[PDB]
RNA sequence: CCGGGCGUACUGGACCCAGCCGAGCCUUUCCUUCUGGGUAGCCGAACCAGGACUUUUACUUUGAAAAAAUUAGAGUGUUCAAAGCAGGCCUUUGCUCGAAUAUAUUAGCAUGGAAUAAUAGAAUAGGACGUUAUGGUUCU
């Protein structure tokens, strides 16, 4: 495991077996949706969406009771964005190494992070273009990133 | 095993292990063979009239027999609630 | 008018003439209006109890769920040594040959072990499935097992010989229904 | 990654029946380990083995007997056309009065002793003895 | 199965508790899991004396299986187990082995004491290593008083007990003997009191 | 052990066992209904929450998030749901 | 199961125990068709022969094809044999078994099957059916 490192962590969510709502959950499938917009308009990427609803409003998982997943909401709603979550975090994290980088010149341990981290966007962002989320024609330049992040 | 008129050709049908099925060699010698006596009614141990059971030396070495003994003398009650199946 | 079928039975017209009959209370009255079934399939089971299944269009099995539980307490009643079940007529649509003219992509639910998984889901409603398991004996059978949650068993628990008789009816498979969990 | 779950499968139950254990538990599950396991427990190579549902790939647990010496998969599954399955036979087997190799035919999954009988090959997917 | 007057009496249980037979290794090994019950809080294990129990009545049936008696060959390499074992034999007629053990016993039949016994009886599996051992050269079945640190090679029939107990050793060897006799017979009945008091079998220092 | 039912694991040790490593994988985690001091609302809380939750009357902190389970502020009870 | 020297092949006779290789029909499961035969029974599949469509493979069965010589192999007293494709009959104004059969194998061709491994499909619905659904715009 852990395509780029040594690591070998299973750390992870282990959902329950039941795929039903709990008993005790008494908003509508409506609810949530409305609930969803609200927190997607202030700027929450689905992770956040959804680690809101559990730790705030019960809300175990979106799938159970809406029937569709977080990101399938918004795309149905017009609230998907353009660059795919996790593909933003990558491209931000290298624009934070990239401004670190010019600044400090013989960090060469960040050179090798920044290398790992732009491998890690071009994998995704080829794999993005062949299930058409990106255009065919999309390309990362590191050049033009601080423009699609910041 | 035996030819095609059904005479057994073979010699030496070996035994087999109680607990995990494999064959007991003939020159295996950490196998052993088990002899239990039969108690009837009145306490008394009847003579001459047994449970026997076989052990391979592959068994004997894991440590594994004590284990194997409880669970193959509870089935034939030899013995109550010392061995579990669930752990 | 209850019955969505061309010539109903003598017992659908006697099941609908129960569901004109358990509005008079208006505890439960401004939701049967709508209500509504396509046939009433009923079978024979040992001991002389006779199981009887309810089947209801798909898209109206999330209202029948709202009062399910009260409603066949009554039509128990109405009905004595009559096990009542309501199962939503889900469509299993057959799997493509190779040489098959294309068709649209069968969706997953009209698929066949999606639909059997789906009535043994409504067989058990007001219990909800903790576990599902499939002994393959040395016979060459398979007997699946269905293990059920302790909360609301009592709606059930002196049944389950019905369901596995009524489940062996609709799929010609065996299954057996335990309920791990309870005090005994 | 884990390219063949058949692989995994069968490699747990000869672990456990050569320390002697007479039960195993496989993770995960899929059709081909299914459609294995039945043709060895038709043999009686295995006794009775039972399938978690997880609503994931599933998991097995097998009861062993200790009349298997060995099960094992070929990987690739290779072509086998009808002349062939003499020579793999010769290979892999102990004798040539008892063993089955394991074929998956467009007729199903079956051994080589089955699969002569109607006429069928396919491509080669085990063994057991 | 078993007649219900071969249960745990009270009177046994109160024996095995007052003799520290319940008190167990401190660290157990995996094959002795199933005879713990729990480990007290100081880090002493109880154990299961019902099971205790049954692997006595168990063994003592195999005892009686052996036609000749002196074929069993009872063992201890501990000084705790030395008299015990001494008086076992005198009471049933098997053969004792107090002290060292020579190596070669079994397996080589030029020795002096060489003998070939159908069943070998250990006190502790640890100090009677050489003893257990041979018997894995010439077919020999092992009984063996297992603690929870004992080892469990080639060991079949283990009696979870206190190894390390002055008062345990001679009371799991004193109860072997009553039930071996009962089952010949010599003892009239499972509820007849035995002459023999537990005291013998106990090991004495030279002060007295 | 040779012979052992791996069907029916014995339920204690099967929950000292980890998450992931048991017949079906379980969260151990829970929903509660946390009443805080001030007031009283229902409030839904996780018990492993990363959010510092505030309830809607007053904007008070329920609870900080930690590495496993959030740990509620003084004067709140919960009660699993 | 009368076997008319285990013999036991032959074969009247299985009455088939089970097992094995099949084929359909029913279970929510049908080449959407089109044109007749042709119409028989309801209130075009009732089987053919002549048309219209068709997700792409891999794989595997069977068939045709892969020249003869060579190889394996059936027959045949070249005096045996290596070989050869000869030869055999009561002795012939002639009669007459033959000169087999297997193997080829990647590629190509036709074919049965659909496990295994891919592939396509209904997502801003520009999606599917209306067999005789209602119009409109073009085109043959
Ligand atoms: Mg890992
Ligand atoms: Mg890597
Ligand atoms: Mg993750
Ligand atoms: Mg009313
Ligand atoms: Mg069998
Ligand atoms: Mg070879
Ligand atoms: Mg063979
Ligand atoms: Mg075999
Ligand atoms: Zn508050």
């Amino acid at each position: 495991g852990r395509m780029h490192s040594s690591g070998k962590g299973i750390s992870s969510s282990a959902l329950p077996y039941s795929r039903n709502a709990p008993s005790w959950f008494k908003l509508s499938s409506d609810d949530v949706v409305e609930q969803i917009i609200k927190y997607a308009r202030k700027g929450l990427t689905p992770s956040q969406i959804g680690v809101i609803l559990r730790d705030a409003h019960g809300v175990s998982q979106a799938k159970v009771v809406t029937g569709n997943k977080i990101l399938r909401i918004l795309k149905s709603n017009g609230l998907a964005p353009e660059i795919p979550e996790d593909l933003y975090y990558l491209i931000k994290k290298a624009v934070s190494v990239r401004k670190h980088l010019e600044k400090n010149r013989k960090d060469k341990d960040s050179k090798f992070r920044l290398i790992l981290i732009e491998s890690r966007i071009h994998r995704l962002a080829r794999y993005y273009r062949t299930v058409a989320v990106l255009p065919p024609n999309w390309k990362y330049e590191s050049a033009t990133a601080s423009a699609l992040v910041a | 095993m035996e030819n095609d008129k059904g005479q057994l050709v073979e010699l030496y049908v070996p035994r087999k292990c109680s607990a995990t099925n494999r064959i007991i060699k003939a020159k295996d010698h950490a196998s052993v063979q088990i002899s239990i006596a039969k108690v009837d009614e009145d306490g008394r141990a009847i003579a001459g009239e047994n449970i026997t059971y076989a052990l391979s030396g592959y068994v004997r070495g894991r440590g594994e027999a004590d284990d194997s003994l409880n669970r193959l003398a509870q089935q034939d009650g030899l013995l109550k609630n010392v061995w579990s199946y669930s752990r | 008018s209850k019955i969505l079928s061309e010539n109903p039975t003598e017992l659908e017209l006697k099941v609908a003439q129960a569901f004109v009959d358990l509005e008079s209370q208006a505890d439960l009255k401004a939701e049967l209006r709508p209500l509504q079934f396509k046939s009433i399939k009923e079978i024979d089971v040992n001991g002389g109890k006779k199981a009887l299944a309810v089947f209801v269009p798909p898209p109206s099995l999330q209202a029948y769920r709202k009062v399910q539980t009260r409603l066949t307490r009554e039509l128990e009643k109405k009905f004595p040594d009559r096990h009542v079940v309501f199962l939503a007529e889900r469509r299993i649509l057959p799997k493509p040959a190779r040489k098959a003219r294309k068709q649209q992509k069968r969706p997953r639910s009209r698929t066949l072990t999606a639909v059997h998984d789906k009535i043994l889901e409504d067989l058990v409603f007001p219990t909800e499935i903790i576990g599902k398991r499939v002994r393959y004996l040395v016979g060459g059978n398979k007997i699946q097992k269905v293990l059920l949650d302790s909360k609301d068993s009592t709606a059930v628990d002196y049944k389950l010989d019905s369901f596995q008789q009524l489940y062996s009816k609709l799929t010609g498979k065996q299954v057996v229904f335990e309920i791990p969990g309870e005090s005994h | 990654t884990r390219t063949s779950v058949l692989a995994d499968a069968l490699n747990a139950i000869n672990n456990a029946e050569k320390t002697g254990k007479r039960q195993v538990l496989i993770r995960p599950s899929s059709k081909v380990i299914i459609k294995f396991l039945t043709v060895m427990q038709k043999h009686g190579y295995i006794g009775e083995f039972e399938y978690i549902d997880d609503h994931r790939s599933g998991k097995i647990v097998v009861q062993l007997n200790g009349r298997l010496n060995k099960c094992g998969v070929i990987q690739p599954r290779f072509n086998v056309k009808i002349n062939d399955i003499e020579r793999w036979t010769d290979n892999l087997l102990p004798a040539r009065q008892f063993g089955y190799v394991i074929l998956t035919t467009s007729a199903g999954i079956m051994d080589h002793e089955e699969a002569r009988r109607k006429h069928v090959s396919g491509k080669i997917l085990g063994f057991v003895y | 199965s078993l007649p219900a007057s071969f249960d745990l009496t009270p009177e046994d249980a109160k024996l095995l508790l007052a003799a520290n037979v319940h008190l167990g290794a401190k660290n157990v090994q995996v094959h002795n899991k199933p005879y713990v019950y729990k480990t007290r809080p100081d880090g002493m294990n109880i154990i299961n004396i019902g099971k205790t129990w049954e692997k006595i009545v168990l063994a003592a049936r195999i005892i009686a299986a052996v036609p000749n008696a002196s074929d069993v060959a009872v063992c201890s390499s501990r000084t705790f187990g030395q008299r015990a074992v001494l008086k076992f034999a005198a009471h049933t007629g098997a053969t004792a082995i107090a002290g060292r053990f020579t190596p070669g016993n079994f397996t080589n039949y030029i020795t002096r004491s060489f003998k070939e016994p159908r069943l070998v009886v250990v006190t502790d599996p640890r100090t009677d290593a050489q003893a257990i051992k041979e018997s894995s050269y010439v077919n020999i079945p092992v009984i063996a008083l297992t603690d929870m640190d004992s080892p469990s090679e080639y060991v079949d029939v283990a009696i979870p007990c206190n190894n390390k107990g002055k008062h345990s050793i001679g009371l799991i060897w004193w109860l072997l003997a009553r039930e071996v006799l009962r089952l010949r017979g010599i003892i009239p009945d499972r509820t007849t009191e035995w002459s023999v008091m537990p005291d013998l079998y106990f090991y004495r220092d030279p002060e007295e | 052990v040779l012979v052992q039912d791996l069907l029916h694991p014995s339920p204690a040790t099967e929950a000292k066992q980890h998450k992931l490593k048991t017949l079906v994988q379980q969260p151990r985690s829970f929903f509660m209904d946390v009443k805080c001091q001030g007031c009283l609302n229902i409030t839904t809380v996780f018990s492993h929450a990363q959010t510092a939750v505030t309830c809607d009357s007053c904007s008070t902190v329920l609870c900080t998030p930690t590495g496993g389970k959030a740990k509620l502020t003084e004067g709140c009870s919960f009660r699993r749901k």
